[PDB]
DNA sequence: TATATTATTATATATTATAATAT
DNA sequence: ATATTATAATATATAATAATATA
């Protein structure tokens, strides 16, 4: 209801994600029992804390949203430890970015509840109160098996099916208070590159584009209007990437050839296209740099429609 | 102060901290004549 | 609370380790002498030190754990050393993170006990008291040849037998107070996934399901309710695996990959992946990595009916 | 306090090789100049080092032990022979792995001991003390064609002999007060792939045994509840071993795989693989290596009874 | 200083440790000019 | 005393190769200048180490020598020649060896003795002295052939026959000193191969016998114990070669087999063999070779005693 | 710091030789009174 | 001090040494009444 | 004097590289 | 007979610390 939603129901994500672990621990909550590590990850931008925020919520527990790169020092690590009680529930986001000394003081917490802290000098036996870390980490690779032993609960995120996405953004809508169109929850969907809660932000910005020009109902000429004006359509295609690939069709025409070439021919930094621009049409079955090299199918051709064999 | 102070101050540096942000948590919280564990606990969350 | 077996003679997982070890006490206690060095090696992430400990109950004198960032210098392991008396014992790791100079340094250690040092060149000879030198690593390859053959006794560590892996959950869950099957054991023993914390971890969370699905029982349609709504398979596949699988026989159908290419198209992080999925099925064996590309082995082919070039 | 053996006579072994070695230290009596430089190319397990110690013993010099891995820069050569004087000797392993520059320093310093390497201005003319530099390698082809050609003394150093292995054996438990049946004897010489160092190592090892479940001397009842407690069969096989066949003969049909896979599967170094496995799989020829892979000859398979598909 | 605390003090720099501390833990603990061995075990007994 | 060749005269090689460069150097010095760039592609370092000194002595100037892989940088080159004075003479062995960089670079070097470069980009015009590069390398099969037809002096070598041997007694034993039996040194020339450098051997070794025993009796095992076993049937060969034979014949069955395949089987360098063993066993007729396999001659069935396939 | 020198380093550059190792080189010799092309000659015969 | 003193420093650090305790080891035992090379070696020896 | 102004010691990270292979 | 690029090293921009003239 708000511009993050709070009820579960509310946010109809990944269907075994929506299954799996929510109806388990609303059963599972009010025995007496402190729950254990979880973690969520995926593309950036999915409000994956926002997801953890609402878990918090439905259990009914007192949580502190917390991010991690910000909370570097164990000093504050230990004032979020004291801050809660027997049986709570801590939140931090992206884990994997922390210095390790982060690390090797919540070791003993995640062993036996425990503070271990250091002052011939001796350390000092410190218990905590039991408690639930959730991890909300882009990617968290990079995060010591450890702690992947420590961390109970793994969850990973993907790209949204339009069915999923037509109702996110349906719900958001009516969040919103629009007047949108099945057909117009469709082309968002597919002029949205996924995302649901960054085409939750896209939906925003093209319901206050269509307020501007007109009223909150959304029509096929409005969506074509926000297709050009973003520059990308129905078919993801940006502007940038439509003028490259009609660049690479117009010498090559889907010719396996290499990148640094392909660089060079459209004179743009070939490392700043590999983080943004293909994985995009890669999680689809549009673009496969092959040991020739890149070879594009013929759907991204279907946009104009012409193709060899 | 007393030893159960002075550990805590001790293991405040030992974490971090710098000597006087230390006294003046002790001195805000002070504890009397009990373990240490339970007036530090008050004073990590008198710190915040 | 955590998993602790209280004697060696009271471990279970693996009976002939067991039986050698016992050997190995009965050598120290029945010679009244230091035992030899054993070198340990095996899983990363064990708790070695708890074992050292259950070592040290065993003889009962003390263990200095120690480690290789705990001995970076060779004056703090000499000092203790010199703390070190007769028939004690000295846990070391990352010997191989250790330096040279404290390699040296330990030569005339466990050379029958002494130590030389130098100050115009001076000699200074000193002696040590006789104990048992612990070498543990997680991998134990990395130690120099001349000081592994002067080294004595050597221990493998793995995770335990699939009928030792079911009794350790048996235990467990007596531990936990499941009311476990054995059938439901020999499951969790064949998605055992080679760790044992990871193992204990699915234990907890089908006492979970069992609790909210089951009527607090378990047995071995209630293992498999559970370990189908997860991400199963008993050689231990995910969907993570299962979609990783997917796109490697779709992708380049079989053939040899573009790590680049495999991260922009799958949506992952290729570093998570390889330490966390790629490396369990590495250990099975189902893929060959490859300095051109990793393509998996006939496991794959006969798990999908597929053809070999 | 060491059972190292220090005689001539204590390595019997190789009795071509021995006398031919002891043709050469004749040779260097009777010379009573500078010995021709050295590269003895053998496995460990053998001693190389205990031989290095014992011609250099029977040469009447001091000797001292390191190797080309510890080396790294030519001033560190340069302060090891400065550190030597007439009459003395330098132990060097693995030259393979050493900087090059050492390599054309060390040229003149074989030639007449000589060094000219440039400071221009005045250059060094440091002719060394007479002394002659040994190497005592693994394997020769790794080794530079120069070096290889340059260097007088070349050897083949090989596992021992049953017959050897179980003299040697004898000779050390003799050493050790300890008692051994002749038929114990040759089945622990038969096993441990006739490697004295190994030898003695399963020498302690069933001491031990017999300290604990036995009850006096060793017997080849004795000796062989040993070898079945520590799972030793009559080839001596290793649990790691055991791990090795099963993997190459079953999950590879042979293993006609590089070594890189099988040892990243093993999650183990190559080094570390083929020093375990090429002093026994080639002595018993159970395995040869082919650019496709180390595949397993017909004899491995049917040594488990298993039939050529 | 004395042969063997010098050689101590020589020994404990090759160990790594500072020669400061080196110097203060051979001249605090034992007496003048005793035995080398014992003398580096009681400056080596120190801990922290 | 050097034994080494000094003059052409004591010189020991192929007679044909002798007269080439006699007639070579006899042009040159009829146009008062310095030999041209010889290329001499072969045995590397037999008779191309000695024809470089060689030139040498005949042009009476330093001479300065170096490796292929050694000059990785043509800025090394250009210093070394700029260094060299005029007429001086330059060894490289393994010319084939070179980046294209330094190729290229050098080919003004046998153009026209003079550093004309061809290279934001400035053309270097140093002066270089002119000079005599004395080509050595394996073939001028892999050669680049803007250098191979760059060069403007071309020839070759070939290992030689017994009259080498017969010409070194002749020569470095009179230099030696020492007696030798003719018929001895016949019998010795069972295993000297035809190859100085293992005549050297020889000669250094032979005395071995007689400095042990002072009684000098020559027979054909007092002969043969400086190298007591045979390791061949006869002319030459040695116990690697009877390694080579046995996977040849027990192995491969003596016909065809891959070049990979046989070079696995030896478990060493292709190169390395085909560099050394291949060309003098082909020499003696003991191998063909064959693109589809490398299979034996009739020498190497009826030497090992078997039929002839 | 010259013309020359900067001559020297760009020549060394396109020789294939690093431009770190350029200006060592070229600091390296007291090229005065000499053309640049003759200059280069003798810091090539200057080390070795 | 000589230029045999200078010259071995020099090499010393062309080898790789470090210049200030390649200085003290020829300092140490500097070769004013013999060759640069022997104490070159006296002081190679001074290291080990 | 303490302070901005020069030295000099690690540490990932965007580079260079090769092989083997389709093609 | 080109390229390409999937794995493998590598070398320096950016962190740090230690003298040093100067109002």
């Amino acid at each position: 209801r708000a511009i993050r939603p709070l009820k579960l129901a509310d946010y109809i994500g990944q269907p075994s994600v929506r299954e799996q672990m929510e109806l388990f621990i609303h059963a599972a909550r009010g025995r007496q029992e402190a729950l254990d590590h979880t973690l969520i990850f995926g593309p950036p931008g999915l409000g994956k804390t926002t997801l953890a925020n609402i878990i918090a919520q439905e259990m009914g527990v007192s949580i502190k949203s917390t991010s991690g790169p910000v909370l570097e020092r164990p000093g504050d690590l230990a004032a979020l430890l004291t801050n809660l009680e027997a049986g709570d529930v801590l939140f931090v986001d992206e884990i994997h970015r922390l210095s390790p000394i982060v690390e090797e003081v919540l070791y003993p917490a995640m062993e036996d509840f425990q503070l271990d802290i250091m002052i011939a000098a001796r350390s000092i036996k410190l218990d905590l109160p039991p408690f639930t870390l959730v991890g909300a980490t882009t990617r968290a690779g990079m995060l010591t098996n450890p702690l992947r032993d420590r961390f109970g609960i793994v969850q990973r995120l993907e790209f949204y099916n339009v069915e999923d996405l037509a109702t996110i953004v349906s719900r958001s809508a009516g969040i919103l208070g629009l007047e949108i169109e099945p057909q117009g929850a469709a082309e968002i969907a597919k002029r949205a590159r996924g995302t649901p809660r960054i085409a939750n932000r896209l939906l925003r910005r093209v319901r206050d584009f269509a307020e501007v020009r007109g009223q909150g109902d959304i029509t096929r000429v409005i969506a074509d209007k926000a297709l050009n004006l973003l520059d990308v359509d129905e078919r993801g295609f940006d502007h940038l990437d439509r003028r490259l690939l009609l660049t690479m069709i117009d010498k090559f025409d889907g010719g396996p050839v290499g990148i640094d070439n392909l660089a060079a021919a459209l004179s743009e930094e070939r490392h700043t296209i590999e983080d943004v621009l293909e994985p995009y049409l890669i999680q689809q079955g549009y673009i496969m740099r092959t040991p020739r090299g890149r070879v594009v199918t013929r759907h991204a051709y279907l946009h104009f429609g012409l193709n060899i064999p | 102060v007393s030893s159960a102070e002075a550990d805590a101050v001790s293991a405040l540096i030992a974490l971090g901290f710098k000597p006087q942000e230390a006294s003046r948590a002790v001195a805000a919280v002070p504890g009397e004549d009990l373990s240490s564990e339970e007036m530090i606990r008050q004073a990590l969350k008198g710190m915040v």
